[PDB]
């Protein structure tokens, strides 16, 4: 998805 | 001069000098409670850390690591702003006439860190500077420069990282490897107060990146990552977040398996790929890697074929040899897709689109710019800066916990499950203000939000609006002007679409511009005072002009 960038992991806020 | 400050402000008649005892009352006056009590506990840990108090044996009879101690002191000083002054005097008392050789050194380490992570209050600043001024020639200028830095770049939002404790014993500057999208990594010198704005400026001057708008600094650890922007955040305070995550996971605080990338987060609404070659190169690579990984994911095959074809022109040119093509395609196409069908059909389709479009047989830069432009159009949401926002009052946006993604196409409000609830063009944005609340007014509906980043998210939109506004050649008429015998004047009605004829809306220094009326077709002179510039870079549609009336 948008929140999951493959290769960088998952975002956080 | 710290003697004079103590003589004036010290509340309990406390010693201006070293003490080896607890403190019955704090050095300064604190009207607020908690601050009063916190001052004394902080003091207990300062002493226990300098050796001036015995640390306990397996209230504060509790033990802690000297790292935990530092975190305690600095932590209180950040979270509670008043203690910041008290604490400094607390480490000045203990560092004035401290005759134990080690205790002095530990105290000055504590000033290295505390002067790293927060400032003094306005009233106490100069005195602290003097006491630092008569320091040991080793840490003397070190702490003054750390204080100048911190005073300039703000209060760190986190206690010192282990990496900073190392830097304090070193009294050095910190090397940090920043991964560029090329795969090469530039190592940058960094101190406590280093900011992603500064770091990005250093990367620019290193790789010569003239168009820097939108390049951000991302931090990735442990299958999790977040962004530092090109903004004013402190990367040491990201590294501290990572450490306090790794200790949570069980690994060492110094285990630190984190990395910093220099990545393109934004696309500006005025983006020109042909403006900078360097940007085009880094963001070309970043794109292609993203296609390899599946980050940037295609919805239609012909687009992927065209990207691969472009890539072949960039790496090959007008020579079509399936020994080279069938060699590149496995490396470019992701595994999931390249396994979906034969390399014969794959090399055949890439070479087919290659022969079709490349009939000119174009600089490689041109093709790279083309694929950058293609990316910018295809993935507006993946090239957005994301924020977490919670709606308070609005219609058409029912959700109350949301994700706002701002990008070149506009503002986009995102379902926690990733479906877009509401789109907005910047031409539709009638104001965005931060109060920790946020007031967004559009042409039709007004909303109110509570997000932590609200200031930032009101700033970025401002940066995009003003940007467009300066480049806007489009305007709407406000009042009317009926035609005269003077054919120099331009006739128009209210709400007319005036196109401003190679007047960038930037040039409002002058009070006159000339243009043509989109309805009339008549072309004449217009007072700049009757123009409302529309922040669009393309001719605004009737749909947008009905709303703007």
């Amino acid at each position: 998805s948008i929140l999951n960038r493959p290769g960088l992991g998952s975002i956080v806020f | 001069t710290f003697p004079k400050f103590a003589v004036t402000y010290f509340q309990k008649s406390a010693s201006h000098t070293h003490i080896q005892k607890p403190l019955r009352y704090p050095l300064l006056y604190h009207e607020n409670d908690t601050d009063h009590s916190a001052a004394l506990d902080v003091w207990i840990i300062i002493l226990r850390f300098m050796g001036d108090l015995p640390e306990p044996v397996v209230i504060s009879d509790r033990p802690m690591s000297n790292l935990e101690k530092v975190h305690f002191i600095v932590g209180y000083a950040i979270m509670r702003p008043g203690l910041r002054d008290e604490i400094y005097c607390q480490i000045c008392k203990q560092l004035s006439e401290n005759y134990k050789t080690s205790s002095r050194a530990r105290g000055w380490i504590l000033l290295s860190l505390c002067l790293g992570c927060f400032p003094p209050s306005e009233r106490f600043m100069k005195y602290l500077l003097n006491f630092i001024s008569q320091g040991p020639p080793s840490y003397g200028p070190f702490c003054a420069e750390r204080l100048q830095r911190t005073f300039a770049n703000g209060v760190r939002a986190e206690p010192p990282t282990w990496l900073e404790l190392q830097a304090v014993k070193s009294k050095k500057h910190i090397p940090i490897q920043v991964i560029l999208a090329t795969g090469r990594s530039l190592t940058i010198s960094v101190d406590s107060a280093s900011t992603s704005r500064e770091i990005c400026q250093h990367v620019a001057q290193k790789q010569g990146l003239r168009d820097n708008l939108g390049f951000s600094l991302q931090v990735a650890v442990y299958d999790k990552f977040w962004s530092l922007g090109s903004g004013c955040d402190h990367l040491m305070d990201a590294v501290a977040q990572c450490e306090q995550l790794a200790r949570e996971r069980g690994e060492s605080q110094r285990q630190a398996p984190w990395r910093i990338y220099f990545r393109k987060e934004f696309f500006t609404p005025w983006h020109d790929s042909q403006e900078d070659p360097v940007s085009t190169e880094l963001i070309y690579h970043q794109v292609l890697r993203g296609v390899w990984s599946g980050e940037y994911n295609f919805e239609k095959e012909e687009e992927l074929v065209e990207l691969l074809a472009r890539h072949c022109y960039v790496q090959l040119g007008a020579t079509v040899k399936s020994n080279a093509v069938q060699e590149l395609l496995p490396s470019c196409v992701p595994s999931k897709l390249y396994r979906t069908k034969s390399p014969e059909k794959w090399a055949s389709l890439v070479t087919a689109a290659h022969a079709k479009a490349q009939y000119t047989q174009a600089t490689p830069l041109a093709v790279r710019e083309q694929t950058v432009e293609a990316a910018r159009l295809l993935w507006p949401l993946l090239f957005s800066r994301l924020f977490e926002v919670t709606t308070l009052s609005g219609p058409r946006l029912p959700k109350t916990q949301l994700v706002l993604a701002i990008n070149w196409k506009g503002m986009y409000f995102l379902d926690q499950k990733e479906r877009t609830l509401l789109g907005l063009s910047f031409a539709e944005v009638m104001g965005l203000v931060a109060n920790k609340k946020l007031l967004l007014a559009t042409l039709q509906e007004e909303y109110e939000f509570v997000s932590p980043s609200s200031v930032a998210i009101a700033e970025m939109v401002a940066l995009f609006l003003g940007g467009l506004k300066e480049r806007s050649v489009f305007a709407m008429a406000l009042q009317d002007r009926r035609a005269t015998d003077d054919i120099t004047l331009l006739p128009f009605k209210k709400g007319d679409l005036l196109i401003l004829t190679k007047k960038q809306g930037l040039l409002a220094s002058e009070n006159w511009a000339l243009g043509q009326n989109d309805r009339t077709g008549k072309t004449g002179l217009v007072p700049t005072a009757c123009l409302y510039t529309i922040p669009s870079v393309t001719k605004p549609s009737t749909q947008l002009l009905s709303l703007l009336a």
